[PDB]
RNA sequence: CCGGCAUCGCGCUCCUAGCC
């Protein structure tokens, strides 16, 4: 035998760092933390955290135009992950700081219509999510054990304070959404490194 | 400090409009499982469970997402079988649903069994 | 399940955190049962050792008296 | 089937040592076969009252002989209570709490299922009005009484009429 | 809450589920029935007779052993006290206060706590009589209080 | 509802929230409809996919994460 | 919607009292 898919992303999410949380725990994040250690941080149910990005996939995949789509990080870790992700899976990209305004107010010119909208941080890139509270859109984020859940959907729960956890949360949606498209073909065989998604510091 | 029915039926409000699944209410009665079988049997509450321990008792319920407002008329008052319809008219949405619930000697029952049987009582509560 | 943690009385069927124990000194092999909150000092029959003590939660034992929950 | 399972209670004092001062004392009021699902078939006895800590002293290498010394199908024994109806809109007859359907029909079901030990009930209040009466017995005292389990609702079906089931913790 | 403070606690105990006697205990009824005698005799109350055979005998509940509750055990073998246990022991209560007041005739605490206590013990006392536990002339005197108890 | 001559007299019968069987209003702009797709074989996507309904009182409570992934989990 | 029974429905001489 081999190891199956999901053994591989639980290899690399634990390599990633992806399963170490924070010393606090949000209550609505408190149905995915499995335990806490003497030294106070949460440990994160990476087999939980894999079964929403199934679920995230699935979402994302049903999307019949990608340009549809809005990823965005307000943290200088996820601009390199949030382009890479946009720019193999479609979506469009905006990282760095969201100008408020630009799901609400028609007349502005930056002025979207998401159908959908990733989030690296529920607490940082808290603008998107009260405007998407007044557009009807959908929303996944990436969410610690201390993020708050008041408007996102599906929520990814994983340590988003890392850098190699931040790469490779997205490059591991990102193969699932080619996978589910067929781009991928059944074969784990794709050939675009974690690599390319860890950002670099100048 | 304590009459049951209200308890009962509050917490099942407060439970409802957070949209909760699941309630319990600490102290039962056999007249509180009479007016949760109304509820059923009109349609507005799933299943329930007894829990005895032992004691006055404890029950769970499951709540299905379409009751509106559940309440007692404490201070039962006599109430006949003809000033039902003013009763219903100053209690409910409308002519059209609601049920209001009454003590009567032939068990508890809604307003509509009672027109049917004939007979009046006391009313203890509402719902819709 | 987390019921456990709970208080004595908030659990779903109530149910007491107390326990009769089986206790056995060392110059007299015999066995007493004893309440796990005493709220007496108690002494076994045969031996006259001091077995316990009152305190404000579960009794004390005293030096290597072993003990059996029954 | 009154007389015949009276022969078969009247003679084991012959052999069996250990039985004897048992069985030399007490005449069962009446012993009737029901048919539980599946064409097995069961039977209920009823000791009348004086003799409950008797039988439920011994309860099981009499009980396993009714099986060997009858040897068809499931035997059970109650205790005969009697139920009194409530007394009429006030008549001045206080009828003690005893001899009232509740805790008449709570002995049944503590003795139908005697070896174990009852350690929690739930009534169930299906949907369309079905209720249910989930029983919850000891852990313990497991691989005794697991088979009679729809014999035991068989049972509490006929004297009761009450749609019980049983499971453990 | 509290009758006479508005304190809140819910500190008590918790009887199990199960009524009948545990599998270990031995204890014959007619055992505990004198050794519950031979406690009232030497002028053991209830709660103390309760407190002794938790302790001691390792009984844990009477009712569940010999299925009396032990006041109704005291009755029928005569021993119950002429004054019930809680009466007693707040006219004994209200007795020490009274008697430390005459010696501090300032302190004003003392004095509110012995309204408050005979305030209960009036209250309890109308219990008994309304139900036939005390005769329907008994009534509490502060001067011969101490004659009755101690 | 019903004309009591058998008509439909309600124009737009609303959507409810999935999870609390809610009315989702016309002018409720912070509820949502999502679509996650059916994953069967080669491929791994085809058009298909179930829809759930999220009213903005779920999604204000935060409660929509746990809701939605309790409505996921149905089996066929 | 309800009468009339039967389960493990404290009695009748006397008024009404079905063909035991
Ligand atoms: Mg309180
Ligand atoms: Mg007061």
């Amino acid at each position: 035998r081999a190891l199956s898919q999901k053994e591989q992303d639980i290899q690399m999410m634990l390599a990633a760092d992806v399963h170490l949380g924070t010393k606090n725990c949000d209550f609505q994040m408190e149905r995915y933390a499995y335990k806490r250690r003497s030294d106070g941080i949460y440990i994160i149910n990476l087999g939980k955290t894999w079964e929403k990005l199934q679920l995230a996939a699935r979402v994302i995949v049903a999307i019949e135009n990608p340009q549809d789509i809005i990823v965005q990080s307000a943290r200088p870790y996820g601009q390199r992950a949030v382009l890479k992700f946009a720019q193999h899976t479609g979506a469009n990209a905006i990282a760095g700081r969201h100008t408020p305004g630009t799901f609400t107010n028609q007349m502005q010119t930056s002025f979207s219509e998401p159908r959908l909208l990733i989030l690296t941080d529920p607490r940082t890139d808290h603008q998107p999510i009260k405007e998407s509270a007044l557009g009807n859109i959908p929303t996944i984020a990436f969410c610690d054990t201390d993020s708050p859940m008041r408007y996102v959907d599906i929520g990814i729960p994983a340590n988003n304070k890392g850098r190699n956890s931040i790469g490779c949360l997205y490059w591991l949606l990102a193969r699932m959404v080619l996978q589910m498209r067929g781009t991928i073909l059944p074969g784990h065989k794709w050939d675009v490194m974690v690599d390319l998604f860890f950002y670099r510091d100048p | 400090g304590r009459r049951i029915l209200n308890d009962a039926l509050r917490t099942m409000v407060n439970a409802e409009r957070r949209g909760k699944a699941t309630a319990q209410l600490q102290p039962i009665s056999g007249v509180m499982i009479s007016f949760l079988n109304i509820m059923k049997h009109r349609g507005y509450i799933k299943n329930f469970e007894v829990f005895d321990p032992h004691r006055v008792g404890k029950i769970t319920v499951e709540l299905q997402g379409r009751i509106k407002d559940c309440k007692a008329l404490t201070y039962r008052q006599d109430l006949r079988a003809t000033e039902i319809e003013k009763y219903r008219t100053r209690m409910l949405p409308t002519r059209q649903w609601g049920y209001v619930v009454v003590t009567t000697p032939n068990g508890v029952l809604d307003h509509e069994e009672a027109i049917r049987q004939n007979v009046g009582g006391q009313v203890l509560g509402y719902f819709h | 399940e987390l019921e456990k943690l709970k208080h004595k009385k908030k659990r779903l069927v109530q149910s007491p955190n107390s326990f009769f124990m089986d206790v056995k000194c060392q110059g007299c092999f015999n066995i007493t049962t004893v309440f796990s909150h005493s709220q007496t000092v108690v002494v076994c029959p045969g031996c006259q050792t001091v077995l316990c003590q009152p305190t404000g939660g579960k009794a004390r034992l005293t030096e290597g008296c072993s003990f059996r929950r029954k | 089937f009154e007389d015949t399972v009276a022969q078969a209670f009247f003679d084991l004092e012959n052999g069996n040592q250990e039985l004897k001062s048992d069985l030399k004392d007490l005449y069962i009021n009446t012993a009737i076969q029901m048919d539980v699902v599946g064409n097995r078939k069961a039977v209920v006895i009823h000791v009348p009252y004086r003799l409950r800590k008797p039988f439920r002293k011994i309860h099981v290498r009499l009980v396993r002989e009714l099986e060997k010394k009858f040897s068809g199908k499931d035997v059970v024994f109650v205790a005969t209570r009697r139920i009194v109806r409530p007394p009429k809109k006030g008549s001045a007859v206080q009828r003690p709490r005893t001899r009232t359907l509740t805790a008449v029909h709570d002995g049944i079901l503590e003795d139908v299922v005697y070896p174990a030990e009852i350690v929690g009930k739930r009534v169930r209040y299906r949907l369309d009005g079905a209720k249910v009466i989930k029983i919850y017995l000891d852990p313990k005292e497991r691989n005794n009484t697991e088979y009679k389990l729809e014999t035991f609702s068989a049972v509490y079906r006929r004297l009761c009429g009450k749609d019980v089931v049983f499971e453990y913790p | 809450g509290r009758m006479h403070s508005r304190g809140k606690g819910i500190s008590s105990s918790a009887l199990p589920y199960k009524r009948t006697p545990p599998s270990w205990v031995k204890t014959a009824v007619a055992d505990v029935d004198e050794l519950i005698t031979k406690a009232a005799k030497k002028g053991q109350m209830p709660s103390q007779i309760g407190v002794l055979l938790r302790d001691q005998h390792g009984i844990p509940l009477v009712k569940s052993v010999t299925g009396s509750k032990i006041l109704r055990i005291l009755k029928a073998h005569g021993l119950a006290p002429e004054i019930p246990e809680d009466l007693y022991f707040l006219i004994k209560k209200a007795v020490a206060i009274r008697k430390h007041l005459e010696r501090n005739r300032k302190d004003k605490d003392s004095k509110f706590r012995l309204i408050l206590v005979e305030s209960r013990i009036h209250r309890l006392a109308r219990y008994y009589k309304r139900t036939k536990k005390l005769p329907p002339t008994w009534k509490y005197e502060s001067a011969t209080a101490s004659t009755l108890v101690a | 509802m019903q004309n009591e001559v058998g008509d439909m007299v309600d124009l737009y019968v609303p959507r409810k929230c999935s999870a609390t069987n809610r009315i989702i209003t016309a002018k409720d702009h912070a509820s949502v409809q999502i679509n996650i797709g059916h994953v069967d074989e080669n491929g791994l996507y085809d058009g298909r996919f179930t829809t759930f309904a999220l009213s903005g009182f779920v999604r204000a409570q935060g409660d929509a994460d746990g809701s939605l992934d309790r409505l996921w989990q149905k089996r066929k």
